[PDB]
């Protein structure tokens, strides 16, 4: 039933979607990890190191 | 049997002869027994001061009207007498003169042209006939809505530079042009460089030369002559005109982002990408079957009464969009889907569409160039804005090389983020604001 | 000779995406320079609180 | 150079279907088929099915749907056109040289396997509506279509439109039952410009052998003569007075057509006073005020209407429709001047010539041509037999006007407009 959406058509819109797409992704994680404080990533970026000791 | 592409390299090579003057002579042989020749000139609405405005376009109304060799209606008697058809236009930037006639009258055609273009009598009495003439014009253009949201178009987009002035001019202009006024437009204007002698039909181009020699020599060869302008560029401005109208019975609306000008070679793309949205009538067959998105749905929800793309040109600048008549109920909507078509082309042209566009403007350019009289006005036209004559298997080239990237790349340079121009005439209260006009022209999701 | 503006537009600003990639890149680096001069604003106002804290730690 | 023409080939099938076609080595290709199929052949049990069937074009058919016809020639930037008049119907199909055989398919399918399903044939008759009220815009379209109504008893008589009451009420059987009686190899004719006529002579023997429908070219159109007056109010009168003239392809059909110019067509010249058209001088002396006036000229297989068209205020309607047929009845009584029937004659030929230029003109004329006679005329034939018309032969077209029972039709504010009776 989802074969519909299956052809070179489709495909093409997939290419054409994929970097904003990804860049969603990208505000979305970069956002969550600036909300919680996020410890994991936020030790590893050069500037923000307040928390030292 | 040929090819398409055999088809193209079969017309013939446009030949183009400069005289002494200054004055280009060119032509397309054919074996046509007809043919259509002209003068077209470097000439409009745009060259003019708002003292001038409307000056063209009066002399339009008195170059078949005398000369100083045939007076009063003698040029009419000598046509008609022939068989032959004389027609005139002034847009903006381009004037034209020109005959359909027999081949054989292809001597006495250049004869009366050169008679009309240089030795226009402009009589006293006949400046004031047509004055009359011109004002019960404007009366009539008045009720064409259509021609109407055009001039306002124009009039808003280029606000403070020439173009933002009609052909037709003011009607103050009309009462207070004297004779003096239109000699020094025709003085300043009508010179050989500046004007291109363009035949189409069953012709040698030699027989075009004698003649461009026999009858235009002497317009510039010793004077050409110190104050000159070349055209300053029209800065276009992001504005809306409302002439709200609730009598009348349908609502048009224009729209236009800054196009390129005539030079500029993603014209072409654009025009594949405006044959995509297309146009629309309710009188097409195919409501729900049509290719064009915005076709599709205006004929279903009967959106719609008519709407159509255009890239008109100018030097350096252009009006790319859409006009489009409907209801006083159906303007939101219109717009939305407008807009939602713009956007998806910008970011997400895939690419059995653009081989449509590409195949619409293919079979319209040949559909078009079909006849004496359309050939001969794309010779007249293409060597005042482009120099050549661009022959239709380069014109493929440019098509061929246009894919969907080709389109989303074009289309947002021109429309994505960008400030359009805004005409609305009629039952405009539903017309979106500004602002949320202005928000179309983005997407928040890319 | 393009200006500043214009670059931050074509580079940043077009694109929704990267707009709101440059919001919230913009307000993890805002909330850092901020708050280190909103507190060094604040400290150098009142120096009675727990600057004086070297008297009582550290004997410890 | 160009390359030197290749000239039209012509065939007659045994059956009566014609085959015409030019290569003009050309990037797009022209396919027409032409049927004695226009509203003549409608009686008084099935006004307006040929309309109907003029805007069931993109219907589905046995071997194409209405999406995939729509699509399908979208995609390849065609073109599927059908333009009537009173005998033919003309379907055209417009694309580039290597697009031939899909628009071909699809020009068959629409023309001889259309299934003219009951809810697309409901859906499609509120356009009848539409259609009708946007050509109904123009005067002229009301007015020619009382002037035939007014003219005659019969098949002429019939309306290009369909008459209101009709709307919503013609049926899938007529539309199958009109395509059966009239799409029929003897009535019809495949021209072709940009294809070879191997091709085209395949397509035919392949596709358009039909025949069980009717015998040729009409009922026979019973001129009667009469008026129709419409009252509208519409500032300008538009009035337009006629008589039974000659069939086309006759040589006093030539005549007629020789005297529409002495006395004057369309205009020439962009905003002219129009010199040499006799009709708009005559009127010009003794009326004042804006008018216009045209010879109007109409041949058929079997009759012809002949006269002139007024346009004029309210007031003046009396006068402008007097002294234009005053003017006729000068040159019915003899005062015409060689000079005159030569630049006529000149505007005949040249209007022809120019009528003949574009490859939608061209195929037009070979279209008409094969199905009112047979036969391809070429350019210099068209112009021997125009020139053997005698000055005798346009006074005698004139005095045919003057003493035939006349036709008329008008629409405006009609208290100043006159009754055939008053002329």
């Amino acid at each position: 039933m989802l074969t519909r959406f299956l052809g070179p058509r489709y495909r093409q819109l997939a290419r054409n979607w994929v970097p904003t797409a990804s860049l969603w992704g990208a505000v979305g994680a970069v956002g969550l990890v600036w909300a919680t404080d996020w410890r994991l990533i936020l030790d590893w970026v050069p500037y923000i190191n307040g928390k030292f000791k | 049997t040929a090819t398409y592409a055999q088809a193209l390299q079969s017309v013939p090579e446009t030949q183009v002869s400069q005289l002494d003057n200054g004055l280009r002579v060119a032509s397309e042989q054919s074996s046509q027994p007809t043919c259509t020749v002209g003068v077209w000139i470097d000439a409009g609405s745009r060259y003019e001061s708002e003292k001038n405005n409307g000056a063209g376009y009066f002399v339009e109304h008195l170059a078949f009207k005398g000369t100083k060799n045939r007076p009063g209606n003698a040029l009419e008697k000598e046509v008609e007498s022939m068989g032959a058809h004389l027609n005139a236009y002034s847009t903006r930037e381009h004037t034209a003169y020109y005959i359909k006639a027999l081949s054989k009258d292809l001597p006495k055609a250049v004869e009366l042209l050169a008679d009309i273009v240089q030795n226009c009598s402009l009589e006293d009495s006949q400046i004031e006939k047509e004055r009359d003439v011109i004002l019960q014009e404007l009366q009539e253009n008045d009720t064409s809505m259509r021609d109407v949201v055009f001039n306002y178009l124009h009039a808003t987009a280029f606000q403070g530079t020439p173009l933002a002035q009609s052909v037709e001019g003011p009607s103050e202009n009309v009462r207070k042009l004297s004779r003096a006024d239109l000699t020094e437009y025709l003085s300043r204007h009508y010179k050989a460089p500046r004007m291109v002698l363009a035949a189409a039909g069953g012709l040698e181009h030699r027989q075009l030369l004698d003649l461009a020699q026999k009858h235009f020599s002497g317009l510039s060869g010793t004077y050409d002559e110190d104050a000159v302008p070349t055209l300053s560029p029209c800065r276009f401005t992001g504005s809306q005109i409302c002439h709200r109208e609730d009598g009348l019975p349908l609502a048009h609306v224009a729209i236009a982002v800054e196009g390129p000008g005539w030079a500029h070679p993603d014209n072409v793309a654009l025009q594949v990408a405006n044959a995509i949205i297309g146009h629309y009538d309710c009188t097409y067959g195919g409501g729900a079957h049509l290719s064009s998105p915005l076709a599709s749905i205006a004929a279903t929800n009967k959106l719609c009464q008519s709407f159509q793309t255009f890239n008109i040109c100018y030097a350096d600048t252009g009006l790319l969009g859409a006009h489009f008549v409907c209801d006083h109920m159906s303007i939101d909507d219109m717009m939305f889907v407008l807009q939602g078509q713009w956007m998806r082309l910008c970011t997400s042209a895939t690419e059995s569409e653009v081989l449509r566009g590409k195949n619409l403007l293919r079979n319209a350019l040949v559909s078009h160039l079909d006849g004496t009289t359309p050939v001969c006005e794309d010779i007249g036209r293409s060597l005042l804005t482009y120099g050549r004559r661009i022959p239709l298997a380069e014109w493929e080239s440019r098509i061929a090389e246009v894919d969907a990237r080709v389109v989303r790349e074009v289309c947002s340079k021109y429309f994505y983020d960008q400030c359009p121009a805004v005409a609305g005439f009629g039952p405009i209260e539903q017309l979106p604001d500004y602002n949320r006009i202005r928000s179309g022209m983005f997407w928040l999701r890319f | 000779a393009p200006t500043l503006t214009a670059r931050l537009y074509s580079l940043l600003f077009r694109r929704t995406s990267t707009f709101a990639l440059t919001i919230v890149v913009g307000a993890l680096f805002f909330e850092r320079a901020f708050d280190q001069g909103a507190d060094a604003i604040y400290e150098h106002i009142n120096e009675g609180k727990l600057w004086k804290h070297i008297k009582h730690k550290y004997e410890n | 150079v160009p390359p030197h023409p290749q000239d039209l080939e012509f065939t007659r099938l045994p059956n009566g279907l014609v085959i015409a076609s030019l290569e003009n080595y050309a990037p797009a290709s022209r396919i027409g088929l032409f049927i004695k199929a226009g509203s003549r052949y409608e009686n008084s049990n099935n006004l307006g099915t040929s309309h109907l069937l003029r805007l069931a074009s993109s219907l589905t058919t046995k071997g194409a749907s209405s999406f995939k016809i729509t699509r399908g020639i979208e995609a390849v930037g065609g073109k599927l056109s059908v333009t009537s008049t009173r005998e033919n119907m003309a379907y055209t199909v417009e694309c580039l040289r290597d697009d031939v055989d899909i628009l071909m398919e699809f020009l068959l399918n629409v023309t001889t396997a259309p299934e003219f399903r009951r809810w697309e044939v409901a859906a499609l008759q509120p356009q009848l509506r539409i259609d009708k009220a946007v050509a109904l815009q123009n005067p002229q379209a009301h007015v020619i279509e009382n002037l035939h109504a007014a003219a005659y008893r019969n098949a002429l008589a019939n309306s290009l439109y369909c008459p209101d009451y009709r709307i919503g009420k013609v049926t899938p059987v007529e539309l199958h039952d009109y395509v059966q009686n009239h799409f029929t190899s003897a009535r019809m004719a495949l021209i072709g410009l940009g294809v070879s006529h191997p091709v085209l002579k395949q397509v035919a023997e392949q596709f358009l052998n039909i025949r069980g429908g009717l015998g040729l070219s009409g009922a026979k159109a019973k001129y009667h003569g009469g008026e129709i007056r419409e009252q509208n109010g519409d500032s300008l009168v538009h009035a337009a007075l006629v008589a039974e003239s000659a069939a086309i392809g006759s040589a006093e059909a030539n005549a007629f057509s020789v005297l529409q110019h002495v006395l004057g067509a369309g205009p020439h010249v962009k905003r002219g006073s129009n010199a040499t058209s006799s009709l708009y001088q005559a009127v010009a002396k003794g009326v004042h005020q804006p008018f216009d006036v045209s010879a109007f000229n109409a041949s058929y297989s079997d009759s012809g209407l002949f006269g002139f068209y007024t346009i004029s205020q309210a007031a003046s309607a009396g006068d402008v429709i007097k002294a234009a047929y005053n003017q006729v009845k000068t040159i019915a009584q003899g005062n015409l001047s060689n000079p005159d029937v030569q630049a006529a004659k000149n505007k005949l030929k040249a209007g022809y010539l120019m009528s003949v230029e574009s490859s939608e003109g061209f195929l037009d004329e070979v279209g008409s041509q094969a199905l009112a006679a047979g036969s391809y005329t070429p350019p210099s034939t068209v112009l021997q037999q125009i020139d053997a018309v005698a000055d005798a032969d346009v006074i005698n077209a004139a005095k045919k006007f003057v003493s035939g029972r006349k036709s008329m039709a008008a629409s405006g504010n009609l208290g100043h407009t006159p009754f055939i009776d008053e002329l």
